[PDB]
């Protein structure tokens, strides 16, 4: 449950990633696979060398659902509904692998700002990108 | 990971298992209660329903399959590893599988066990099993890259 | 989320248990504990001996809020409200130590009710015992 | 774990860290993300807001503390068990701690080293760390029964 300080501080750690978010997106989404590999049979058609367009193109996409994420903190379900169904119907992600993303993803962050990411805006991201997992499998069953 | 006793006790134990029977039920249920698993048997036919699946040829073809490899598992207790090598990697490199799911069919066989074999299925049998499964999704999950 | 067809699967099924209940939860604890050892860490000050009247005691409780919440599936959250705000704020017990009870009350239905845990109870007990733990670790954070 | 060129690195980048500095923001995070950790350190004092924590001069020692352990494990790759042997016996039969608070902290380690090392903290230098935190958190879990 995002609290109205987790909503403030997603909304300006947000807005400081700006016109990164895409870069991000494609780093968190590369560290992932190194450090957890058994998320790249996910991507069995993907070219997943080190800056290849497939994880560019792909990074944007997951920071770009991300931002709309962060634009409608108080309707996560509404704003994300196309993408449960996807993740759902089609992809059948199993539910571990968005631990391993969000991992990847504050481990991103917080190398990119060092500055802003406090305790208290690492437990509000934290608990976003749980939020945002929730989400997206609760229609997988 | 076993003790030679947990080993006897599990051995024992095996050798009163129908692997056809238990295979197809426990590959049947974890298509009905993970239905994301289905994600890899699109071409065994129907899967809409509890039924569907469950009665499935092709499921149950290939629960036993799964089955008699775990069987053999159960004669390697000592290299579960060297016995599941090959398969570990077949399964990265050519069928693609999370190693996730050996962790959920693991889960629900031992369900399938204490529902084929009721009471006899003790809580310190199921503790020996719970180690088994565990021991053999890891050998199997061990060649991922 | 359960459906309509999962609530009637868990009313049945609980139903079946009937009596027993309070007994199926001690046996639930007792192969919780011998499966998963680290779920002891939890009951330091507990005779954790086969037959405990403390492990029979807690088992009993334990069914006995799972009868509660089966009473009330339209409304799982009032239900379980004070058990929320026990394992949040004073229990404090890992997340994933729900998995492991969940389980070991699958295994325990199982072996005791053979011809009524079909395929589809199964499913919709899996369901609701997930849904019963995200309840009650809902007021963590 | 890691191979010798892995090992390398790892030694090489640890040998940079100001670890009581490392230790308490890691340990405070912990507190902080997760506040059901917080079970176990009643004791030392105050820890209702993320000020509270951080500031907290025990927090504060305690990480020292248990980032010195860890160091030492960063001295013996190749002997972890037996490393932490002693002290996983330790967590369980006298501190009760949940091992899965292993894990929470070895992944807060890996966020603070990426906060305070910036773009020197690569995907490769991480994916290195992912594996020892995760060797670590099973040594430590070792001993438990
Ligand atoms: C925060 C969590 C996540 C978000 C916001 C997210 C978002 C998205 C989006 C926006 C797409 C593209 C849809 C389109 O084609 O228009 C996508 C596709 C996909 N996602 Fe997710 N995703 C998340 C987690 C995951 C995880 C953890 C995995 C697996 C480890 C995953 C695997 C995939 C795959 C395989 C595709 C399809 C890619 C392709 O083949 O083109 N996603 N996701
Ligand atoms: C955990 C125990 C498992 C064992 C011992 C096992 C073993 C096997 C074996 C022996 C084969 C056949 C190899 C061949 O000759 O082509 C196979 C194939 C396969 N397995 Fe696994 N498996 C296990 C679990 C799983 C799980 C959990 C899944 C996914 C839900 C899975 C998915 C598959 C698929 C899709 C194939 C290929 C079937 C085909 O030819 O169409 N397996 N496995
Ligand atoms: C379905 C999941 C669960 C339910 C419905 C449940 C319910 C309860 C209830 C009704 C009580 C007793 C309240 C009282 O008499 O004061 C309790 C206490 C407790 N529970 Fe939970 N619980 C669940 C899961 C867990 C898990 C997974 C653990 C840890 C492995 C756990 C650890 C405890 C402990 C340590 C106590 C206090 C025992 C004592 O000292 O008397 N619970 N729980
Ligand atoms: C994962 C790496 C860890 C290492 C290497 C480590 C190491 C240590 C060491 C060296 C001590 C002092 C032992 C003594 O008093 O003889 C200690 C104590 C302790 N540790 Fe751990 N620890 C780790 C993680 C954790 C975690 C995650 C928790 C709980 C959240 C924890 C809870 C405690 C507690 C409660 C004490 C006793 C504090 C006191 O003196 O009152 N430790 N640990």
């Amino acid at each position: 449950v995002l609290s109205a300080a987790d909503k403030g501080n997603v909304k300006a750690a947000w807005g400081k990633v700006g016109g990164h978010a895409a870069e991000y997106g494609a780093e968190a989404l590369e560290r992932m696979f190194l450090s957890f590999p058994t998320t790249k049979t996910y991507f069995p058609h993907f070219d997943l060398s080190h800056g290849s367009a497939q994880v560019k193109g792909h990074g944007a996409k997951v920071a770009a659902a991300l931002t709309k994420a962060v634009e409608h903190l108080d309707d996560l379900p509404g704003a994300l509904s196309e993408l449960s169904d996807l993740h759902a119907h089609k992809l059948r992600v199993d539910p571990v692998n968005f631990k391993l993303l969000s991992h990847s993803l504050l481990v991103t962050l917080a190398s990119h700002l060092p500055s802003d990411f406090t305790p208290a805006v690492h437990a509000s991201l934290d608990k976003f990108l749980a939020n945002v997992s929730t989400v997206l499998t609760s229609k997988y069953r | 990971m076993l003790t030679a006793e947990e080993k006897a006790a599990v051995t024992a134990f095996w050798g009163k298992v129908k692997v056809d029977e238990v295979g197809g039920e426990a590959l049947g249920r974890l298509l009905v209660v993970y239905p994301w698993t289905q994600r890899f048997f699109e071409s065994f036919g129907d899967l809409s329903t509890a039924d569907a699946v469950m009665n499935n040829p092709k499921v149950k073809a290939h629960g036993k399959k799964v089955l008699d490899s775990f069987s053999n598992g159960m004669k390697h207790l000592d290299d579960l590893k060297g016995t599941f090598a090959a398969l570990s990697e077949l399964h990265c490199d050519k069928l693609h599988v999370d190693p996730e799911n050996f962790k959920l069919l693991g889960n629900v066989l031992v369900v399938v066990l204490a529902r084929n074999f009721g009471k006899e299925f003790t809580p310190v049998l199921q503790a020996d099993f719970q180690k088994v499964v565990a021991g053999v999704a890891n050998a199997l999950a061990h060649r991922y890259h």
